[PDB]
RNA sequence: UACCUGGUUGAUCCUGCCAGUAGCAUAUGCUUGUCUCAAAGAUUAAGCCAUGCAUGUCUAAGUACGCACGGCCGGUACAGUGAAACUGCGAAUGGCUCAUUAAAUCAGUUAUGGUUCCUUUGGUCGCUCGUACUUGGAUAACUGUGGUAAUUCU
RNA sequence: UGGUGACUCUAGAUAACCUCGGGCCGAUCGCACGCCGGCGGCGACGACCCAUUCGAACGUCUGCCCUAUCAACUUUCGAUGGUAGUCGCCGUGCCUACCAUGGUGACCACGGGUGACGGGGAAUCAGGGUUCGAUUCCGGAGAGGGAGCCUGAGAAACGGCUACCACAUCCAAGGAAGGCAGCAGGCGCGCAAAUUACCCACUCCCGACCCGGGGAGGUAGUGACGAAAAAUAACAAUACAGGACUCUUUCGAGGCCCUGUAAUUGGAAUGAGUCCACUUUAAAUCCUUUAACGAGGAUCCAUUGGAGGGCAAGUCUGGUGCCAAUUCCAGCUCCAAUAGCGUAUAUUAAAGUUGCUGCAGUUAAAAAGCUCGUAGUUGGAUCUCUCUCGGCCGAAGCGUUUACUUUGAAAAAAUUAGAGUGUUCAAAGCAGGCCGCCUGGAUACCGCAGCUAGGAAUAAUGGAAUAGGACCGCGGUUCUAUUUUGUUGGU
RNA sequence: ACUACCGAUUGGAUGGUUUAGUGAGGCCCUCGGAUCGGCCCCGCCGGGGUGCCCUGGCGGAGCGCUGAGAAG
């Protein structure tokens, strides 16, 4: 008897076969293109996509006017549209089976900081977010994997206390300007 | 065990109390009283979790034993006193009155009532017997014994009783076509008119009830509380009128409410 | 039979360990000799011995 | 994601098992910057235990002549606070462990029209035709004398 | 009178009884005091009984692993049933007396074993399954082993008592005390597991109680069990190496771009740390928030394993021995994952190597000399709703009974699936959102068995063939009407 | 020299079914009666209705009547 919860889940699955060249090359491609730390982040996003595809196939086995199929398919499609992975006009459970890992990778905060020109590269974007230079609508975010919603796409701003933002300079600039 | 239990674990508490997992290992454990353990809302959960005058159980004790809370017109200072269906809670200091009646989801709604409606309550008659020197008694659902009832009042009927005195003031028969509210089972909280009662001797009767929207649902005879005569309830009802919406129309109503405001 | 056999083996081993632990430092054996070694210079050995 | 790689023969195919592979558990090895949760003497010994703590409790409302304190007003029995002690209640809940135990336990379902139930809540409590404007004896705490190496002994 | 589906129910009447180890019918305590010596309002505490609540305790139906190298067991000593009682809170072979000889079993009894507490549940997952569930929720059991009590509403109680058994503490030798499978801690055992810490602030519990107490519980300590998030560098100029595009047939030119590699330069940005102050909190720590210091080999230095036989990855180097091949040792290079990665053991999946789904048996594991031959398993075709009483309906017999299928009710939470919600993200949590108000705390699943109401294909089953078979009326015999012989005797 | 089996000694100890016998301790019953109190009797005696009675405190004996009750 403790007032503690023990509920937790693993957020990835390891691949079944360890050393396959095509899978290794595809994972390395996605790591390099999206500036990721290791293979586990690719496996995490792959796990999320596999769970969503399993939910879509399960709802596709149901008949069209099943209330659970309509309710849960509508909720799943609404979530996928809300994080920008699917288009608003493609709200249909068949198109979920055509989704790719690259859309979920593009909706990360690292990729959006790169694509909105706040960073000169994807690795610059990662080190920018990690060092409290980025805010999303009011809130400083450190997490590169922060998945951005379409309502927060236009509010990625740039940290009103950051030296490149609000203006108060960093440690190096005060130390170097103090010499002379 | 070697004797009766005094503790209720929090995960083993009744789910409609809406307690969380991480506040403690214990739940408030209702006292013995006019209601069952699984079918009551203790006073500490009402004053702290629902109505939010208090932040801790110690503040609940400080509220209750200043003699502010009346249940059915009687001052109670037991913080775990089991209050249940149709019970009137009166706070004279803030001028508030409540009846503990169910939501459409089976949870005790915070239902505010008028101070003239707090003068009375309804009770379901659970037994009729004749005691010594030929004196008829009825026993209600909240452990009330009334001597000399009307000879027309039977078991499953509903008495309208005056909390100032405790005597029978009016009554409603169990009949097909009267309004009822479901107080147990899977249809807890729904309201409708009785359309058919089928009888199973040596077993449980099954009452069929039809909603005001035309939906039909059955329950046992134990789960039926007759509220109003024919079609008009004799007490105030919550915001939902016993109409259980499905998850689709509840989502639609939530989206329309979000669209209208915001 | 298994329970009683395990009981016998446990009783044997515990008796032997009791004899072994009682011989040292008790009234039928030699004193328990403790060598105190400080491993650093800031350590006050006299305070430890007091 | 209903996936595989290799091992017998001069070489080909096969039965067949094995090794690699992935998850879960325990242990252990090496290594280890930050932050959030978080299991943790079960397995072998329901083996054995030094020491300390784990269950006590008073309101206006059972009993106050402990000056242990404390204002009266003075015949005003008892202001008030209150150690001790008697009385009442609780200590049958909680916590631990998994030895036992194989239609037993337990689960779902039914029954008490075959029983008990402190407590809470409601009813009943001039329904009996027969010293009371208040009854009797003690016993603690307290005082005083003690016994035993030793006890929450007396 | 009143009730049930059914009473030997509830209530009523009569005759009495009513236990001295005795059944109720108040010699109790506080606060405000007021009316005509008498009348009184709030309470507190007790209280026989009735109901309720919290239970408990005995029963019903269905459901459990291995074993035949356990095939008959129970029955004098209760085994199965009857009658009367005893005891018990009550039903009962619970026990006693007398009877009957019964009860269970190849549909696996009885016996034994389990590295067996049972479930909710966990791992895997196409599906069926397979393995795990000592362990925080629910139920049970036990407090060294047995046994027996007291008190109490409740215990066969062990942080109660009394013995014996096994251990064991003190002693002046007479005596006295004992029970960590509570919290810490120790020894032992082992491959195997944390501090003799702080606090009742939270959750709740107990008590005469707003006030006291709680190793329940909370909070720190240890903790790479495991799960989540996530640093160990980024950019610009320059120099080389490529790839585009303009101009040239090309070589080539691009102050034309793009992308890489740096014993090359350059200041910008930051955490890790050190350390005021807040915040946090019972008091603190941590986290968050903030001053100050804090980065070039940013030495503020990432590890663990494997490769020269197959999945990822070697035409390498040097020592040391045997007759260039060849034992042992140390390196280099490459590959994998990464704050983590190897190893052992068990198990699961690959696995269709336990096969119901779904395997095999000529020649590879394996089909019996042949025929007859219990049980079990399996079995051709065929057969298209009504009668009475009460307001077109309700009650009633069902129609052979099933098996099968569907519906309805009823069915702890947690976990699982899943809806909502910017925990800074996430694993989580049950929250929150808007300028007092507005909302949430859904929903699904929940085998089997048992209740409920339908369906009639499939598969059993039965209904007349020695006719003592239906449907009608005529009947004869026996028992039998509760009332239509005002009150009655009635053959 | 090592590993692994048999083994006379009813070898010694321990346990589980049992035959026969003994049996602590509690509980119940039938006795028992250490002690403790009341009534009756009497003595020291206060008042009244005017020596009949009783009122209250102390003591004395009576296996008289009894009630509670420990060990065994």
């Amino acid at each position: 008897p403790v007032a503690r919860s023990w509920v937790c889940r693993k957020t990835y699955v390891t691949p079944r076969r360890p050393f396959e060249k095509s899978r290794l090359d595809q994972e390395l491609k996605l790591i390099g293109e999206y500036g990721l730390r290791n293979k586990r982040e690719v496996w995490r996003v792959k796990f999320t996509l596999a769970k969503i595809r399993k939910a879509a196939r399960e709802l596709l086995t149901l008949d069209e006017k099943d209330p659970r199929r309509l309710f849960e398919g509508n909720a799943l499609l609404r979530r996928l549209v809300r994080i920008g992975v699917l288009d608003e006009g493609k709200m249909k459970l068949d198109y979920i089976l055509g989704l790719k890992i690259e859309d979920f990778l593009e909706r990360r905060l690292q990729t959006q900081v790169f694509k909105l020109g706040l960073a000169k590269s994807i690795h610059h974007a990662r080190v920018l977010i990690r060092q409290r230079h980025i805010r999303v609508r009011k809130q400083v975010v450190n997490i590169p994997s922060f998945i951005v919603r379409l309502d927060s796409q236009k509010h990625i701003d740039f940290s009103l206390r950051s030296p490149y933002g609000g203006g108060r300079p960093g440690r190096v600039k005060r130390k170097n300007a103090k010499k002379g | 065990a070697r004797g009766p239990k005094k503790h209720l674990k929090r995960v083993a508490a009744p789910k409609h109390w809406m307690l969380d997992k991480l506040t403690g290992v214990f739940a408030p454990r209702p006292s013995t009283g006019p209601h069952k353990l699984r079918e009551c809302l203790p006073l500490i959960i009402f004053l702290r979790n629902r109505l939010k005058y208090a932040l801790t159980g110690d503040e609940v004790k400080k509220i209750c034993m200043q003699r502010f809370i009346k249940i059915d017109g009687k001052v109670r200072t037991d913080i775990t006193y089991p209050a249940g269906f149709m019970d009137v809670i009166s706070i004279d200091k803030t001028g508030e009155n409540f009846r503990l009646i169910y939501d459409t989801k089976g949870r005790f709604a915070v239902h505010r009532i008028t101070p003239e409606e707090a003068k009375y309550k309804l009770c379901k008659v659970r037994k009729i017997f004749v005691g010594t020197k030929g004196i008829p008694h009825l026993v209600t659902h909240d452990a009330r014994t009334i001597r000399y009832p009307d000879p027309l009042i039977k078991v499953n009927d509903t008495i309208q009783i005056d909390l100032e005195t405790g005597k029978i003031t009016d009554f409603i028969k169990f009949d097909t076509g009267n309004l009822c509210m479901v107080t147990g089972g899977a249809n807890l909280g729904r309201i409708g008119v009785i359309t058919n009662r089928e009888r199973h001797p040596g077993s449980f009767d099954v009452v069929h009830v039809k909603d005001a929207n035309g939906n039909s649902f059955a329950t046992r005879l134990s789960n039926i509380f007759v509220i109003g005569k024919g079609n008009k309830p004799w007490i105030s009802l919550p915001r939902g009128k016993g109409i259980r919406l499905t998850i689709a129309e509840e989502r639609d109503k939530r989206l329309a409410a979000k669209q209208s405001s915001g | 039979d298994q329970r009683h056999r395990a009981s016998q083996l446990r009783k044997q081993k515990k008796e032997a360990v009791l004899a072994e632990k009682r011989q040292l430092g008790g009234k039928d054996g030699p004193p328990h000799q403790v060598l105190v070694v400080p491993l650093h210079s800031r350590i006050s050995l006299p305070e430890a011995m007091q």
